[PDB]
């Protein structure tokens, strides 16, 4: 449906339209379009955070 | 790492 | 860029974004012909496109 | 109309 990334680090959400996760977690990326911010969905619910935190998984 | 908020959409 | 609401939408589900006729959305994604992703009240989630309809 | 959920991403 969506592809997944695996979080490399911690995010820390500052704003209630970012996206705070935890190294490890992996997240729903709705949208990769933007260079530096994704739209990610995790913990059901949507937010934003830095495209460059995360690492698709391939599989 | 780093995190600039200004170029989120 | 931004879209006018058509018609009152009730979120459902936490990764939805409810919102009132009339009110004026952001459109963070308009990718999916169906269910875009939006930013009101600094919060985003998901609403069907057709409720909506774009100025920016 | 109809609110479709099964089409959402």
């Amino acid at each position: 449906g969506s592809p997944w990334a695996r979080a490399l680090y911690d995010f820390e959400a500052l704003e209630e339209d970012e996206l705070g996760f935890r190294s490890g977690e992996v997240v729903e990326v709705l949208d990769s379009s933007n260079p530096s911010w994704w739209t990610g969905r995790l913990h059901n619910k949507l937010g934003l955070f830095p495209a460059n935190y995360v690492a698709p998984m391939m599989r | 790492p780093s995190i600039d908020r200004s170029t989120k959409p």
